[PDB]
């Protein structure tokens, strides 16, 4: 899973 | 709403207590109550709202992925028929997730976005709108899937247009918006080249502006820049 | 109950899916539904019930402790008066915890314990009864606090009496019961010497019976023996 | 916190 904020 | 009788300040106080107690469902309910008082949110209050629902929906998304993986293996060649239960329970979690997304989108539409005139608040809320349409898109399969995807795209794009005009390239909101819109391109829009280009350009333009920043602003911006780099490393 | 229309086997299937998805509130609701079908539970089903509610109440207890600590500091000399909110929110979490405990105790009383004739099932349920009265005791302050404590003690004692007569000293249920009754003595009954004596005697009697066990039973028993040792190390 | 199961 890629990083999101 | 069940929070209609509690003071706004008491709701914000209890949201912070819920965060300390890792009670994020409570935190989200308190912050929903605070939004529904009808006054604009401060920066700190916007952050509480974002943190609460990010944690709630993040747990739902993780659970949905576990169940979707089990369901997909259930439909492979040679898998034993086990009845409707896996699909049913995946649908239950999915419906709860959609409900949370609809609640957040409802708060943004009634009436956080329309009252947000400053670039920082308006971009923050439009990023959130893109994010929660993106979560709806992750589980969508029906006639309106393309429209859900475009709703995410449209919100992110408006946020990007404002952020490029009104905020420096190191602004953490601008950076986090770009991070998430890049993920949207990669995971939702089937546009990995756009995802990579956006992450790289965002990173490089922020790098060139770090020299203007204090130590504390530098820490904030470089934290999100590292997440851009992390994604670029995953994708290349 | 909302699970009244779902098949027992479907409830058990979904409890296992909820566990894999770390959806322990769902897991507990599914298992409550299964208990309310009125049939006895198998060993595996008893374990699902225990795991579900242990995770739910464990999170509530952790949150209650965070909030109780904030509340106690709020009442120290020189602390700024901040209104009723901390107490209110601690009370909210406390009431939810008490509700879960009352639900579990209700399942044991109607009618899991009275139908449990085999030593392993009866001791398992009476340990659970002791455990959930113990959690009620952790938050109790009123006229019935001593009676809540004695309800925990009485359930644990009956479980201990049966386990000593009917199960080997390495039986994992007997060991886990002794571990938890020892904690009851230390943390609830203000009896640290009894807690230490019980943990030590339980550990030594299990050690002397390990030679009778297979490799798999040995792993099960020594895992809980290590928890006894861990507590003894904390307490001495 | 002591260990319980
Ligand atoms: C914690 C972190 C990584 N999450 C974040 C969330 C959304 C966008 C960018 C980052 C963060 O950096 N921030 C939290 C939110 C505030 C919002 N502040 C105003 O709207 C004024 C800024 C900083
Ligand atoms: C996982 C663990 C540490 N938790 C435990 C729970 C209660 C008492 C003792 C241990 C464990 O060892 N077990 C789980 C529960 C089954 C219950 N089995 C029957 O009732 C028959 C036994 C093994
Ligand atoms: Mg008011
Ligand atoms: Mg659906
Ligand atoms: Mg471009
Ligand atoms: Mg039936
Ligand atoms: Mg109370
Ligand atoms: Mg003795």
């Amino acid at each position: 899973f890629p990083a999101t904020v | 709403g069940a929070m209609g009788s509690m003071e706004r300040a008491s709701l914000i106080q209890k949201a912070k207590l819920a965060e300390q107690a890792e009670r994020y469902e409570d935190m989200a309910a308190f912050m929903k109550g605070a939004v529904e008082k009808g006054e604009e949110l401060s920066c700190e209050e916007r952050n509480l709202l974002s943190v609460a629902y990010k944690n709630v929906v993040g747990g739902q998304r993780a659970a949905w992925r576990v169940l979707s993986s089990i369901e997909q293996k259930s439909n492979e060649e040679g898998s034993e028929e086990k009845g409707p239960e896996v699909r049913e329970y995946r649908e239950k979690v999915e419906t709860e997730l959609q409900g949370v997304c609809d609640t957040v989108l409802g708060l943004l539409d009634s009436h956080l976005i329309k009252e947000a005139g400053d670039a920082e608040s308006r971009v923050f809320y439009l990023k959130m709108k893109g994010d929660y349409y993106r979560y709806l898109a992750e589980v969508a399969t029906g006639d309106d899937k393309k429209r859900i995807i475009d709703s995410a795209r449209s919100a992110y794009q408006e946020a990007m247009d404002i952020s490029k005009k009104e905020m420096p390239p190191t602004n953490p909101i601008r950076l986090g918006l770009a991070l998430n819109f890049s993920v949207f391109h990669y995971e939702i829009a089937n546009s990995p080249e756009e995802a990579i280009s956006l992450a790289k350009t965002t990173f490089d333009e922020a790098m060139a502006d770090l020299h203007t920043l204090s130590e504390d602003s530098y820490k904030d911006s470089t934290l999100i820049m590292q997440l851009l780099r992390d994604n670029l490393t995953l994708w290349t």
